[PDB]
């Protein structure tokens, strides 16, 4: 918050920071292909439709208005475990 | 070899000093030295401004008496504490508080021994409560161009001492002056006491003395009639026919609030019989 009074302040923000992203990790050095969709229009690739590729591990970057709009993927080797709604690292399973 | 923003703890007894100074210090500028404590870099404190004879001939640099300075410091040595000055005052008690050109030859010749020497403006004379008139600055020299004129480290004192920056030749004067930073102590220890003889006196002493009633509300009676009917003399100029007149112009106040807390008072004066007898 108040940084003029000790400049480190303004340097302390490190620890609040947790990523908007969707990983595929299986196993803990695996990086098989997935392909979901992001059921916003395509206009929220905005980063500074019919389908979207956000998997593919770097991950892909997600906005939280595509976290809830998501669906599992239907013809993949590795059709996932759990319904998804939370971001960043999260299930797979092979079917 | 750094720079930090510096700090002020001021004891009131300085302000207090130089306010009588300044008061009975007639208009005629004159000067001082003053005596504190260097705490340390980023603060520091004037526990005391002494008192000067009447060196009615000019402000300089010559005007110091050294003996007095010795026989200062020693009657400070038979009195408790035996502390160092810290610097230099002076008054500017006409003009708008903004430093004259003996103060910048006597600053740097202070500040040649001593390591601050914080110069500190005055000007009581000019109104009574309201402006919060002390004027203190920190010489800047062309030594110092070497490295950028940007302390900064703790910002926002230097932020809200920037926030007036106003004084014509001295906003001139970022050239040579940075002003420092003068916060009032937590003054409790005095501000306590202040404010227990402060209400415990000024209001009638023991407080049992008004408890003047009555001929005073016959004159503020006939006030409170002869206000009145200029009062009443408003709601003809509200029937405007249909509407010719600009905004409100309100005249309904002034006499809800006089006649509310003056026949109050009136009231309990009626109270105040039957309140003293049992
Ligand atoms: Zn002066």
């Amino acid at each position: 918050t108040q940084f003029w009074f000790w400049f480190p302040l303004s340097h302390f923000l490190s620890l609040a920071y947790t990523p908007t992203c969707v990983i595929g990790l299986n196993k803990d050095l695996k990086m098989p292909k997935v392909q979901y969709k992001s059921n916003c229009k395509p206009s929220t690739f905005a980063y500074p439709t019919a389908k979207a590729k956000k998997k593919e591990k770097n991950p892909a970057r997600v906005m939280p208005a595509q976290l809830k709009v998501l669906t599992m993927p239907e013809t993949c080797r590795y059709q996932p475990f759990k319904p998804l709604s939370i971001g960043g690292i999260i299930i797979l399973k092979d079917t | 070899a750094v720079d930090t923003a510096e700090q002020v703890y001021i004891s009131s007894l300085a302000l207090l000093k130089m306010l009588k100074h300044g008061r009975a210090g007639v208009p005629m500028e004159v000067m001082g030295l003053m005596l504190g404590e260097f705490v340390d870099d980023y603060t520091v404190r004037v526990i005391d401004v002494f008192a000067m004879p009447q060196s009615g001939t000019g402000v300089s640099v010559e005007a110091v008496d050294p003996v007095f300075q010795a026989k200062m410091l020693d009657m400070l040595k038979q009195t408790g504490r035996p502390e160092m000055v810290v610097g230099w005052y002076h008054s500017h008690p006409g003009f708008g508080c903004w430093l004259s050109g003996v103060d910048i030859n006597t600053q740097q010749s202070f500040e040649a021994l001593s390591e601050r020497a914080v110069a500190v403006v005055v000007d009581p004379i000019q109104s009574v409560k309201g402006k919060v008139v002390i004027d203190a600055f920190r010489l800047i020299n062309a030594n110092m161009m070497v490295l950028g004129h940007e302390p900064r480290q703790t910002t926002s004192n230097l932020g809200h001492l920037n926030k007036p920056s106003i004084q014509a030749l001295i906003h001139g004067l970022n050239r040579h002056y940075y002003s420092i930073t003068i916060n009032y102590r937590k003054n409790e220890l005095e501000q306590k006491m202040l404010l227990n003889l402060h209400k415990k006196s000024w209001m009638e002493g023991l407080t049992l003395q008004d408890y003047v009633v009555k001929e005073m509300l016959e004159l503020a009676k006939n006030y409170n009639k002869a206000v009145e009917e200029e009062d009443k003399m408003t709601p003809e100029q509200l029937a405007i026919k249909n509407v010719g007149k600009q905004d409100p112009k309100r005249h309904l106040e002034e006499h809800v609030d006089v006649l509310m807390t003056s026949n109050i008072v009136q009231c309990l004066a009626a109270m105040l019989d039957t309140v003293v007898f049992k």
